[PDB]
């Protein structure tokens, strides 16, 4: 309810705890694709001079 | 910052409760911030106390504005502008104006208070509530007056009030007594009657429900009572003046009992005020404040006080109640009996040589019967302690200071008992003109100490320890008070209880058992009475033919 | 029952009949089944109903105070009659309190003046006499708290009847927390009495006798003020929201109306003070001054010592007496405990027991006094915690429900930075009661989240001013005096470098260490707080522009450091300064802790291994073996994750903990 304060000041804290975990996880997992891509591009950024 | 301070003598309730609550916080709650308000409130409302319960008067220059209040309007304190008043409130204001003899703006400001307070009295009207507020406003003045008198310095109590507060209250209320306070109070207490005010209120329909009739009936009694008690609370702390005591006598001349035989709480308080104007017993008690307690007595400094009061009490004019005149005659005879035992007081001998004669008049007017049936039988006699203390003194000082009258009363009782015995041996009724002086005194003692609403064991003056109590259960002191001798008052009184047991005739027997019943009231009182009834039996050993043990003993009874 | 209730119409003339009447009616009002019928029999006859309403009000508006029961000068009979009248008020307030949590229609909604011939939420409450409105128990409960609201001393009942004031504030809380009373009540309390402003100005309340009751009075007044900040904000009633915010938040000394011509004397106070002109006297905010009056320490009564009774049995006889009172609180029934211990001091047939009986009653007296101490302790630990919960509720509505255009991006941050530092020290002190820690960490979490959210608006709305147009704006307002030096206008953003933010980091790590391993719900809030704090130190996502990719390796090494790169260095150096103790506390709770404990401690290790440039935490994680406990456990996670592939999975928790374990491993592996 809406005069109900303790249901609200519970739920937005369970939401805030999940949100603090969520950007840690999803920023680290996006940083997994980007780390393979930069590593692929940096070993390629060795190979073309081994070639040239 | 002007003008607005002009209406502020018309509202007949709000300013009076504003005084009463702040007198309550400054006195009974001792609150220090309220002292710096009380000084200013007493300086403001001194005119109101100088003319107790007096209305603001009617005025054509209010009457116009109330009749025009539907078109020109009225300005009211706390409100910005003029309020237009309905024809109803205008006509209600003229009804309250002629019902109470109040000014037309005061009837409006009282109806505006009655309109604001109406929701607290569900089922009444602002007019029926204005009838409450007009008597509660008077009650707030009367209770403030009583509390401002109880907070004087004086000879009977000290409410811990600061030496400044206790001199502010004293001085401010001396500055009301200057003004003939006793005359104003006795005028109000003899003009205010519930029946006359209910006749006014029933005609013009100012009586509501059965609760409202109870409320108005009691607010009018509180207005009589706190006024009469203002003279009692004065007289106990500081005695009334010469003409004031003659006005108080001049009122008591004219009293009548209620339909049961007792005084009302109001004329009881006025009797007790006159009795405290005649107390001197503290001069057998105080040693170091003593001489300033003596200068504070018209009974010692005004030879004129005694000369006028003694004259009006030796007077052959009977009062409406001869037993009330008898009670005041006994108190005056005992006041003279205290004064005749103070050393240098030779200057009053021409009045004190009458002490046993003023006592014979009090006995002849039948004082002890009126003290029983018109004073001690009242439920209001057992609602105040200083009433009980004063009727204790009025009997103990008769027994201690007039033991030659006590002997005259026994010489009579042991002969009117012989008249009753001889009539019954002749087969004839006892003659109606025999006098019950000692029977009435012993029944009065038996009906007095019979209740003790403040636990005081005052009957202990009628006892005296023959054996030491050995209660081992209090361990809190080291002051070895070596063997104090019992006081002469107690040594005469505890002798009187024993010597009215000497050879009891059958007429005094039941009065003596009742005298012992009243004096057996309290834990020690009962133990000393048990010990008397034991000692009265423990003498008849071996002599089982000489029938003559005490008929007031345990062994005779069982 | 109606003729029992008619004795209340005689409360001034027979208080001993009105007392037992109110008390019988309080016992019967406990029955929720009977409430609906009492409303019938009490309103079917309006002539009786007007006497019933009058009798309940007549007992409440009576003026007699708790003082006259203590003054030794008074008559036994007067002391008794004042105590009877005061119990008569208390049983009327208890009758109302129990009736208000019974479903409508109930006896309290009648006695308080609600329109029980409509839906309750459509009630048009008004002042007594207005349109012919009767005086009701609501206008009496207000009158009890209204007396003294002009005074420099505050409300009269808070001093002269503190138990009456506690119950009066509870009825006003129930009338504002229930949905269908709240609309009528939260209108009326503002339209006619301004009641929440005229009372909150007198916080905190203060007497050393009635601490428990004053903490409960303040608890209920903070819980009504809470609802009005939310209600005014949702209804966009800006001026009333803002006026209640100022009364709680300003660093300003609220001056009473200072009319003229009064002052002097008090030149008595100790001349030695004339050299301690202490400019440390900051005007601390009203909401902090209420946190000051909530004590966090606690008196623990000394452990019972006994010569005759076994304490290992007495502690069980005490536990068998620890029932729940009408406030839900566990308390020992002293009258049952006394009956039981006296029964054994009757059952001891012995020569010897009947010589020892005085000493057995004397040791019963010390046991009963210790149990009265235990009952004070439990009620004080309740009241401190209930007040801290009410204060926390008020703070969190100011943060979650009040508009951002009523507390600005710098003052909102200062208020949270100061509240965090004050809320920390009262739990970092070692006398501080552990029962408060679940409320304190539960507040520090919402505070650190709102500090992080405020910086996470400030960063983005400052990210608008291009350094090319300001040079024209400065060229008009031609005032003419004394020039300043060449100082640079970059002020508010420098506050991301405070000592306050480094103090808040330490105090949070100190409280993470101090919270013992049973306090797992306290630690999940504190690990959440440290994640939100480490989001203040978060660089945002920058755009992969074909122009940012032109910035050379020289520009990427000769630019000044941005404040987030600085703040990351100084925060990791603070985290390093706790070393192996903080490393054990986080790594162990990541392996072994609660479902949510492991989940958050793994996200905290992911965030720490995102800033550790020395590999100290990685070298701890490997040489402790915790980096293998967080790997061998994948073969035990799996069995739970298999169950989460069912169509209706029982609890997604184990997935969310696996995703943070795998995030931590996918941080370490870089």
């Amino acid at each position: 309810k809406d005069t109900d304060i303790q249901g609200f000041l519970k739920n937005e804290k369970d939401n805030a705890l999940l949100s603090a975990i969520e950007e840690s996880r999803k920023r680290t997992f996006g940083m997994a694709e980007e780390y393979h891509r930069e590593s692929m591009l940096v070993e390629w950024e060795q190979v073309k001079q081994r070639i040239l | 910052a002007t003008p607005l301070a002009v209406n502020s003598a018309a509202s007949l309730w709000g300013p009076y409760k504003d005084i009463w609550h702040k007198v309550g916080n400054a006195l009974w709650r001792r609150q220090p911030e309220a002292v710096h308000l009380l000084d200013k409130i007493l300086k403001k409302h001194k005119p109101d106390f100088i003319s107790l319960f007096k209305n603001p008067p009617k005025n054509v220059q209010q009457h116009e504005k109330v009749q025009k209040a539907s078109t020109e309007g009225v300005a009211i304190q706390g409100q910005q502008g003029t309020r237009l008043l309905p024809e109803q409130l205008i006509k209600e204001a003229f009804i309250l104006s002629d019902l109470f003899d109040i000014g037309e703006l005061a009837a409006v400001e009282l109806l505006l208070a009655g309109e604001h307070q109406q929701p607290h009295f569900p089922g009444l009207t602002r007019g029926l509530v204005a009838v409450l507020l007009y008597w509660d406003g008077k009650r707030c003045i009367a209770n403030s007056l009583k509390a401002l008198i109880q907070s004087r310095r004086g000879k009977t109590w000290t409410l811990e009030l600061s030496p400044e507060l206790a001199s502010m209250t004293t001085r401010f209320t001396d500055e009301l007594m200057e003004q003939g306070l006793t005359y104003k109070v006795l005028t109000l207490v003899s003009q205010i009657d519930v029946n006359n005010e209910f006749e006014k209120l029933q005609r013009e329909r100012g009586l509501g429900s059965e609760k409202h009739r109870k409320e108005v009936s009691d607010l009018i009694k509180e207005c009589r009572q706190s006024l009469a008690e203002s003279l009692f609370a004065w007289a106990c702390q500081s005695p009334l003046g010469k003409e004031d005591t003659l006005l108080l006598i001049g009122h008591l001349e004219r009293v009548t009992v209620e339909a049961n035989g007792s005084l009302d709480a109001v004329n009881l308080a006025l009797l007790m005020a006159l009795l405290y104007c005649f107390d001197i017993s503290f001069i057998e008690q105080s040693t170091e404040e003593r001489d300033d307690m003596i200068h504070q007595l018209p009974l010692l400094t005004e030879k004129q006080y005694i000369a006028t009061i003694h004259s009006r009490l030796q007077d052959s004019q009977l009062w409406k109640l001869p037993g009330l005149q008898a009670t005041v005659r006994l108190a005056w005879a005992l006041a003279l009996r205290g004064i005749s035992q103070l050393p240098d007081v030779t200057a009053l001998a021409e009045f004190t040589e009458a002490d046993e004669a003023m006592a014979e008049l009090a006995i002849a007017d039948n004082v002890f019967l009126f003290l029983m049936e018109s004073v001690v039988v009242s439920e209001y006699f057992y609602q105040e302690e200083f009433y009980i203390r004063r009727v204790h003194n009025l009997i103990t000082d008769f027994l201690a200071l007039m033991p030659m009258k006590v002997k005259q009363l026994r010489n009579r009782a042991d002969e009117d008992a012989r008249m009753i015995h001889m009539s019954m041996q002749m087969g004839n009724e006892p003659p109606i003109s025999l006098r019950r002086d000692l029977e009435h005194l012993m029944l009065l003692i038996g009906e007095l100490y019979k209740k003790n609403p403040f636990h005081l064991e005052l009957a202990l003056e009628y006892w005296c320890p023959t054996e030491p109590l050995q209660t081992p259960t209090i361990m809190g002191s080291y002051l070895g008070v070596a063997h104090q001798r019992p006081p002469q008052r107690q040594v005469v009184l505890s002798k009187f209880v024993r010597q009215m047991g000497d050879l009891l005739p059958p007429t005094i027997y039941i009065p003596y058992l009742k005298m012992l019943q009243g004096l057996a009231n309290g834990p020690q009182c009962a133990h000393y009475c048990f010990s008397l009834l034991k000692v009265n039996g423990s003498s008849h050993v071996e002599n089982i033919q000489g029938a003559g043990g005490s008929p007031v003993s345990w062994e005779h009874f069982f | 029952v109606v003729n029992i209730a008619r004795y209340l119409y005689h409360g001034n003339t027979n208080p001993e009949l009105a007392f037992e009447s109110a008390k019988i009616l309080c016992c019967i009002s406990c029955n929720s089944n009977i409430q609906i019928k009492l409303v019938g029999d009490f309103t079917h006859d309006q002539s009786i109903s007007q006497k019933l309403m009058a009798g309940f009000v007549e007992c409440l508006d009576c003026e007699d105070a708790e003082e006259f029961v203590r003054l030794e000068e008074g008559s036994e009979l007067e002391k008794k009659l004042v105590a009877i009248r005061h119990e008569t008020r208390i049983h009327i307030l208890n009758l109302l309190i129990t009736s208000l949590e019974c479903n409508p229609p109930n006896l309290a909604l009648y006695l308080l003046g609600f329109e029980l011939k409509k839906p309750v939420s459509t009630t048009n409450l008004q002042d007594p006499g207005v349109l012919g409105c009767p005086r009701t128990c609501l206008h009496a409960i207000l009158n009890i708290l209204e007396k003294g609201t002009e005074g420099r001393t505050g409300p009269v009942a808070v001093r002269e009847s503190p138990q009456l004031a506690e119950l009066c504030y509870q009825v006003i809380y129930q009338l504002c927390a229930c949905s269908d009373t709240s609309g009528p009540t939260m209108r009326y309390l503002r339209t006619s009495q301004d009641f929440l402003f005229s009372q909150l100005q007198y916080l905190p309340f203060s007497n050393k006798e009635y601490e428990i009751s004053m903490l409960n009075q303040m608890s209920w007044l903070m819980k009504t003020a809470s609802i009005e900040l939310r209600v005014t904000s949702l209804n966009r009633q800006r001026s009333h929201t803002q006026r209640l915010l100022h009364l709680l938040l300003d660093d300003m000394p609220v001056k009473p109306y200072s009319d003229g011509e009064g002052g002097i004397e008090d030149e008595n106070r100790s001349v030695s003070g004339f050299l301690h002109f202490d400019t440390a006297t900051k005007v601390r905010r009203k909401i902090l001054n209420i946190l000051d009056s909530i004590d966090f320490s606690q008196e623990i009564p000394e452990p019972l010592q006994l010569d005759f009774f076994d304490r290992a049995q007495i502690e069980q006889v005490i536990a068998n007496c620890e029932h729940k009172n009408l406030r839900g609180q566990t308390v020992c029934n002293v009258k049952l405990l006394h009956r039981v211990l006296v029964a054994e001091v009757n059952a001891l047939q012995g020569m010897a027991a009947i010589g020892q009986r005085p000493l057995l009653m004397e040791e019963i007296s010390t046991v009963l006094q210790y149990v009265v101490g235990r009952n004070k302790l439990l009620q004080c630990l309740h009241a401190k915690r209930h007040a801290l919960e009410s204060w926390r509720q008020l703070v969190e509505i100011i943060l979650t429900a009040c508009p951002q255009d009523l507390i600005q991006a710098e003052d909102r941050q200062l208020i949270i930075r100061d509240i965090l530092q004050d809320v920390h020290d009262k739990i970092l002190d070692d006398e501080a009661a552990q029962e408060l820690m679940p409320v304190v960490a539960g507040a520090v979490f919402t505070l650190t989240a709102h500090l992080s959210q405020a910086v996470l608006t400030e960063q983005k709305e400052t990210s608008v001013l291009g350094p090319a147009e300001a040079h024209y704006a400065f060229m008009l307002d031609s005032c003419f005096t004394s020039p300043p030096p060449e100082e640079n206008p970059l002020v508010g953003f420098a506050s991301i470098g405070d000592s306050s933010l480094y103090i808040i980091l330490k105090k949070l790590l100190d409280f993470i260490l101090k919270t013992g391993g049973g306090f797992q719900r306290v630690r999940t809030h504190l690990y959440g707080s440290l994640l939100y704090y480490l989001q203040i130190a978060q660089r945002p996502d920058e755009p992969d522009t074909l122009e940012a990719a032109k910035k050379t390796m020289w520009e990427r090494l000769t630019a000044p450091e941005d404040v987030f790169s600085k703040l990351q260095r100084e925060n990791i150096a603070i985290i390093e300064s706790y070393g192996a103790a903080l490393m054990e506390v986080v790594c162990r709770d990541a392996c072994d802790g609660h479902e949510i404990g492991r989940m958050l401690a793994l996200a905290l290790l992911d965030r720490i291994v995102s800033v550790d440039k020395q590999q100290q935490w990685l070298l701890y994680l490997s040489n402790s073996g915790y980096l293998k406990v967080l790997v061998d456990s994948l073969v035990e996670d799996d069995r739970t994750l298999q169950s989460l592939l069912t169509p209706q999975p029982p609890l997604l928790k184990a997935l969310y903990t696996y995703e943070s374990k795998m995030a931590f491993l996918t941080r370490v592996a870089k």
